[PDB]
């Protein structure tokens, strides 16, 4: 489970 | 009591709200159609509402003192458990006594049993629902409280996969700190009778729709045809 469009959000 | 760092995380709390939360609902007309007039008809419309609310509240999360001393393996798995939690406790502005309906400005966009129904649920989830609903209206928070109840059930340290739970509990127990000051210096009897621990319970109340609506979902999205009307933010914390 990679969440890169979570961690985009994130960041 | 209420320190100098308390009133300050209260109002860093609610500036983020007010920067997360459009009461005018603007951005609605951007979803796909709700579908009302048996199929799904909801779900591509309540779908883009979820995943609005989801960008939301990972925007609420990042304002969260103490949230982003967090890895970001721990950011993660704190929004991907509390994401749906945070939703329904921010659905509650919007929710009116009145008809038991969530009402976002407009015929178009005010929800009732039917149109959860509509995207795959049932009462197992509707009627708790509700239930909560009513419960927390009752409350009558102060947005104070509100944003706080939303901010302690985000840095929550029982998360599953949450690796430094000593760190966040930390950073929890300084808004619960916070919260129980402020309701007994700043709420009047007889509205703060008991009403920290009322809040608590919400906090717990929301697990137990945690723990169905996730049930729900995985049914809803193990089948193709639902899982291609969801959105990909949807299908990365919600699952796939
Ligand atoms: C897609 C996954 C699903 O499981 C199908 C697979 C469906 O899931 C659903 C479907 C519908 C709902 Si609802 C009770 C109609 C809801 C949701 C979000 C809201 O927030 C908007 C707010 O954010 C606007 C303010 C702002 O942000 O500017 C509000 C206000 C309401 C009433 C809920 C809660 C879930 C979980």
């Amino acid at each position: 489970k990679n969440h890169p469009m979570l961690m985009n959000l994130l960041k | 009591k209420l320190s100098e760092e308390q009133q300050h995380i209260i109002a860093i709390l609610l500036d983020a709200h007010h920067k997360t939360y459009d009461p005018t609902y603007a951005d609605f007309r951007d979803f796909r159609p709700p579908v009302r007039m048996s199929p799904l008809s909801m779900l591509p419309h309540l779908a883009d509402l979820v995943s609005y609310s989801i960008q939301k509240v990972i925007g609420f999360a990042k304002m969260i003192p103490g949230f982003r001393d967090l890895t970001s393996d721990d950011q993660i798995v704190l929004l991907k458990s509390s994401a749906i939690e945070v939703i329904m406790l921010r659905s509650n502005q919007s929710f009116t006594m009145d008809d038991m309906s969530w009402d976002c400005g407009s015929q178009d966009y005010k929800y009732d049993v039917t149109d959860v129904s509509k995207a795959g649920h049932t009462l197992e989830l509707i009627e708790p629902l509700i239930k909560f609903q009513v419960g927390l209206k009752k409350l009558n928070l102060h947005e104070e409280e509100h944003v706080l109840l939303m901010a302690i059930c985000i840095v929550s340290p029982d998360r599953p996969g949450v690796q430094d739970a000593k760190l966040v509990e930390a950073i929890q127990d300084r808004l619960s700190n916070t919260l129980q000051t402020y309701i007994r210096c700043r709420h009047p009897p007889p509205g703060s009778h008991q009403l920290y621990a009322k809040m608590i319970q919400k906090l717990a109340d929301l697990r137990s729709l945690n723990e169905e609506h996730s049930k729900q979902y995985r049914s809803l999205s193990f089948q193709p045809e639902n899982s291609m009307k969801l959105t990909p933010l949807v299908l990365e914390v919600f699952g796939n």
